[PDB]
């Protein structure tokens, strides 16, 4: 309800649905107010200072949510009382901002201000009080951020509901190891975008029930062995960006409930202690990425057979330990990309069993065994893309039938038409290679691969095949055999040097099954007995085929050298 | 990785190695007897043409078997099953199943003595009746399942089983339900 | 009739082609085909569940492998292959 | 589980019945031998009528031409023929 | 196709500001410092629907300013500074404004022939204008509307007959008035 007598005061109300707009100086707009229903109030005095020095009372009642933005505040007094125009009761949540004055903190400040959970303070508090928060009925959480803050041990001396401490931007320089002492029931601890240098010890003494700790940026150079040993509780860890290069051995044997660990951008780290990961029943998901480490234990996850996530990629590993993975048959996801990992040590993988997808992406590999894969009877994707494999095994996909989703893209595999599937000895209807035996397989990436020729098998024993990706190909033509696919593919022969269509008029695929084809980029050669593909292309009205066929220009016969299809005159 | 470890030529009895399955088959030719072998878990025994004996067969050493599987195989008369496929090294085995299709026996305790620790079990045919305890109480019988079997039970022949949290019956033949047959089910 | 909708098929062998051959060629190896024969499920593409029936089933594809072994003639290591061909599509009761 | 049961073979074949019908002495010699996994169907089983249903459908059994170096005993010599052999059983 | 001056500085409203535009609908004014006009500014927009002026120190208005545009769907006047009165038959003849909203304007004096004409009004609002009485007693001639708010006015007297053509009306909002009586009559024609 809008202020009556409006006459009288200076500020307007704009009365809109739910809100009450104020601009108090009419003549220039300044200190917007509203209100959101007695749920929120907000007050921004972006324009000039100390204009609310003699303002008309707005009596707002009481409301959940408050929120000061950018507003001046008169230093011995409590908050409300700055405000006291306001008439703001029973408030649940002060968010306050100060992007221009920065003003110390003590007990006054939040005097009448108790019974309040969400506190906030980004930017107001440049440096805070030992008696700041005692006065504090219940506090459920608390929040400084962006400001530079100087910090005294025990300023938290009785925030004993506290839970989340957040320090973001906060950037304190050290730990006091009294800085948390008296703190208890935190269900989460905030040291992102800090600039600490080591963690002592006894940094973490208060602690006693904290769940969650986050570092996304630290400059941490070194920890203590028992850094985390206080955090008996600890449930997850999050280190990003930190600058140490080693860590002390058995650090986080003690951390028994832990349940995701993840180290990232630790360009430094180059090699992880011995049994770092061992024994953590609970561990669920580790991420160990973007790190320099170069040689991992064999015994990192002895012992730690709870794990269902394990990342390892953009690291400088070179070999690995099959001891690393023999027990943990919960895996799912694997992940060594980018590394300069040479070859699969063949045995490495034969314990698990759940692993649902795999990934070898950007590697030096250079071949892989078949016992590689002779166990993981529930694998469904696969990236061997970017990966140096001149040649594969052709038994290697006997053990996972389930395969769906296989990429070898930039590889180096060279299978030839003859002499993948066959000894010159036994002729075979089918070919038989890897992906023969994966029935199940469907979408296939195998463009900038040299085989320069089509598999049989891929049509006739992959029968739900729905993306071939075979561009940047040396094969010399395309037969209509080597098209009946008849379910719904998608064939990409661009940047080939196919110059060959064979088709015949009475090709005709199964009702309404669509297949796309591209021709684009290829020199194909425009002499006759092309004729009756330039019929399908040309005056073609409706069928199973279409071809992708912008791009194209015949090549080889001089008269027409570079004419496009549509170009061309039959 | 077993591999056949005796010479072929001696029982004529010959096998391929694979990644997935070293299979294996004794006459070479036309061959009566196949013996897949999953390098891990499954194991399968199949004589569906009548085999001579257990004896002249290799003893192709396998550790254990997550799963095995007899089809149309004759069982001997009051052995243990395992006793009967001496031959067939197999030392832990946690499933089951038998489907002799021909020459259907009764059943006892007799013929699980060293089976004991099955999760599973399953008689596809060939069971004329269960006159003593299937098992007596043998650990984590999970499920349990008889069919096509055209038999005829006795009440609480089954009260010894608790664990059964699966109990399956298919084209039984069975006129009636015996009053208190399901008495021993008291997890299922 | 049958439970599943199966269709035969045949394929022809992949076409051995004289692109070397600028000139064009009779198009009669084209016209005959020895071919293979197949048999694969359009039953809702093979997703049928037997409709006439009624027990709870799906209809399965199902394959059949060739193993043509002969020892090298330069007595290189046996080569063996087992080639793969999808031969029939049956139907199969399941649980619930 | 299923309405029609195959016992599974692997046959090693000679004189296989095929469609030129003039394919004897098949080569499955110890050095060059060719095997074809097959579908018997059960004896008992071939008109009795399939079980898990009321179909009055028997377990019929197919056949299918595989290709094989029946024709003659060298092998190669009639470039895989196709031969005639059982297939599975179908209701 | 949309003009907008929320928190302009500008101080004055040329008739020629806003030439070179037949298609524009939308014309928005939060906040200005325009304390002049002209009927013909807003006349080249023709089929301006929506124009919205408020926190302006306009003490009044010219005749026949937004008379000129036929096509003017919605009118909105909140928080108006020291705007004296309005100008008679401003809206006459709209024949297409549905919503006009005088509220937070410190007027007088009402004219009963100000909305004349303009059938298709549904909302009308006076808010806190505090009229030092009520003039116009002929503003019901386009009854069809439903809702109405004359609340923080300081009218002594509400006319008899200021309520004898329309039916439909759903809403009233009257408080914070000098109202010593209620006529017996006015409230028989309110059926809706
Ligand atoms: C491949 O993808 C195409 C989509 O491009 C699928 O086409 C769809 O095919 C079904 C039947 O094959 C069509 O249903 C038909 O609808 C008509 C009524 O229009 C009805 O009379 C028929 O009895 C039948 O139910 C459907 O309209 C059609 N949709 C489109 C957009 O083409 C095709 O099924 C896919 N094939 C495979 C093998 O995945
Ligand atoms: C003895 O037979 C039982 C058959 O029930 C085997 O246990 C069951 O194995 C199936 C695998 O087909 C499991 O099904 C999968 O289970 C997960 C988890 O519940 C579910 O998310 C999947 O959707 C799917 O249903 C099943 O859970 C499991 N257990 C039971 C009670 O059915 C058991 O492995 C056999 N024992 C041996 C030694 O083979
Ligand atoms: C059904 O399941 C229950 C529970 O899974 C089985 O009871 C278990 O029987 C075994 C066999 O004796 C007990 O193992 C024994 O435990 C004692 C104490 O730890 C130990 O000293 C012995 O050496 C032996 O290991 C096991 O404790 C017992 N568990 C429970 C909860 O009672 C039962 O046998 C299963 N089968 C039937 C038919 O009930
Ligand atoms: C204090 O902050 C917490 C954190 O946002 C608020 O809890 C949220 O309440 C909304 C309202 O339904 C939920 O949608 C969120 O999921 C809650 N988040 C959490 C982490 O609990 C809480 O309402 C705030 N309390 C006050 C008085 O402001
Ligand atoms: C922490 O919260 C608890 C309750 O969540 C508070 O406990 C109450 O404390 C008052 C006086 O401090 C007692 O009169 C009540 O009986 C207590 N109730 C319960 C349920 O404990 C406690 O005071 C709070 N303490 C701090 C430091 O926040
Ligand atoms: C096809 O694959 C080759 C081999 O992966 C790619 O060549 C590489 O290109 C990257 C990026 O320029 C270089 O860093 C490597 O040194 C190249 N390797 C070799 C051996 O040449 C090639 O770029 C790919 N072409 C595409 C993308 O179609
Ligand atoms: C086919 O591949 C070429 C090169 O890889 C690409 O330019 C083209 O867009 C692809 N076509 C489709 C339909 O993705």
């Amino acid at each position: 309800t809008c202020p009556e007598e409006s006459e009288a005061s200076n500020c307007s109300c704009e009365e809109f649905p739910s809100k009450t707009h104020f601009y108090c100086p009419d003549f220039n707009p300044t200190l917007y107010v509203d209100v959101e229903d007695r749920m929120r109030v907000d007050f921004k005095c972006y324009d000039e200072p100390h204009d609310f020095k003699s303002l008309p009372n707005l009596a707002i009642g009481s409301v959940k949510l408050l929120t000061v933005v950018d507003c001046v505040l008169d230093d011995d007094r409590p908050i409300l009382e700055s405000f006291k125009f306001l008439e703001v009761a029973d408030v649940r949540s002060f968010v306050y901002n100060n992007h221009e004055n920065g003003i110390r903190y003590n007990a006054k400040y939040f005097e009448g201000m108790e019974q309040l959970e969400n506190l906030t303070l980004a930017r107001g508090v440049v440096s805070i009080d030992r008696d700041t928060f005692s006065g504090f009925l219940n506090l459920k959480r608390l929040t400084i951020e962006h400001n530079k803050l100087n910090l005294q041990p025990g300023t938290f001396e009785a925030l004993s509901n506290l839970t989340y401490l957040g320090l973001v931007y906060n950037g304190l320089n050290e730990i006091q190891p009294g800085l948390f002492d008296g703190l208890e029931s935190l269900e989460a601890l905030s040291l992102s975008y800090n600039d600490i240098k080591s963690l002592s010890a006894g940094s973490f003494n208060g602690l006693s029930s904290l769940r969650m700790l986050n570092l996304r940026v630290n400059k941490i150079e070194s920890f203590d062995a028992n850094t985390f040993a206080s955090l008996k509780e600890l449930s997850r860890l999050e280190i990003t960006l930190n600058p140490f290069v080693s860590l002390p051995r058995g650090l986080f044997s003690e951390n028994k409930k832990l349940k995701t660990l993840i180290l990232t951008n630790n360009r430094k780290l180059v090699t992880l202690p011995e049994e770092l990961l061992a024994n953590l029943k609970e561990l669920t998901v580790v991420n160990l990425s973007h790190n320099g480490v170069g040689n991992l234990p064999e015994s990192l996850l002895s012992g730690s057979s709870g794990i269902i996530e394990l990342n390892l990629g953009y690291n400088r590993l070179n070999s690995l330990p099959e001891e690393l993975l023999s027990d943990q048959p919960q895996l799912q996801v694997l992940n060594l990309d980018h590394n300069q990992l040479e070859s699969i040590p063949d045995y490495f993988l034969e314990r698990n069993v759940e692993l649902q997808t795999l990934y070898l992406s950007h590697n030096r590999l250079r071949s892989l065994s078949e016992k590689a894969f002779t166990k993981l009877k529930n694998l469904k994707e696969l990236h061997l893309e970017n990966n140096q494999l001149q040649t594969i095994p052709q038994f290697l996909f006997s053990g996972t039938p389930k395969l769906e989703e296989i990429y070898m893209q930039n590889n180096q595999l060279a299978l030839h038409a003859n002499s993948f599937i066959n000894e010159e000895l036994s002729i075979a209807d089918n070919d038989n290679t890897p992906f023969q035996v994966l029935q199940k397989l469907r979408i296939l990436h195998l463009r900038n691969n040299s085989i320069s020729t089509i598999f049989q098998d891929w049509y006739i024993n992959n029968l739900e095949m729905q993306s071939l990706d075979l561009s940047f190909n040396k094969l010399p033509g395309l037969s209509y055999t080597q098209l009946q696919f008849q379910s719904n593919i998608t064939l990409n022969l661009s940047n080939n040097e196919i110059s060959q269509v064979l088709l015949i008029d009475d090709l005709d695929l199964q009702p309404y099954q669509r297949i796309n084809v591209d021709l684009n980029h290829n020199p194909l050669n425009c002499n006759c007995n092309a004729l009756k593909f330039i019929q399908l292309i040309q005056s073609k009205a409706e069928h199973g085929l279409q071809f992708n066929v912008d791009q194209l220009r015949c090549s080889e016969p001089p008269n027409l050298l570079d004419a496009t299809m549509d170009q061309l005159q039959t | 990785r077993f591999t056949c470890p005796e010479e072929s030529e001696a029982s004529n009895c010959s096998c391929e190695e694979f990644p997935s399955k070293t299979h294996f088959y004794c006459p070479d030719f036309n061959p009566t007897l196949y013996v897949d072998v999953e390098d891990r878990m499954r194991v399968d025994f199949k004589c569906y043409d009548e085999p001579h004996d257990f004896k002249s067969l290799p003893n192709l050493a396998i550790g254990s078997v997550k799963l095995l599987t007899v089809v149309d195989c004759v069982l001997d008369d009051d052995r243990p099953i395992l006793e009967s496929f001496k031959f067939l090294e197999v030392a832990d085995v946690r499933s089951f199943v038998y489907n002799n299709h021909e020459n259907g026996i009764r059943y006892n305790a007799k013929y699980f003595e060293g089976m004991e620790q099955l999760e599973n079990l399953t008689l596809a045919r060939g069971v004329v009746s269960i006159d003593r305890d299937t098992f007596s109480g043998f650990l984590n019988l999970k499920r349990l399942t008889i069919e096509h079997n055209k038999l005829n039970l006795q009440p609480g022949t089954f009260e010894a089983l608790s664990n059964l949290t699966y109990l399956g019956l298919v084209y039984n033949g069975l006129n009636e339900i015996q009053p208190g047959l399901f008495d021993g089910l008291e997890s299922l | 009739p049958f439970l599943c909708e199966s269709e035969q098929l045949l394929i022809h062998p992949k076409e051995e082609l004289s692109r070397n051959n600028s000139m064009v060629w009779i198009v009669n190896t084209k016209d005959y085909k020895q071919g293979v024969r197949i048999e694969k499920c359009l039953k809702r593409q093979l997703g049928k569940p037997c409709n006439f029936c009624d027990a709870d089933t799906e209809c399965k594809q199902l394959f059949h492998y060739r193993t043509l072994v002969a020892v090298d003639k330069v007595t290189k290591k046996p080569y063996k292959e087992q080639v793969l061909l999808p031969s029939c599509c049956k139907c199969a009761k399941i649980l619930s």
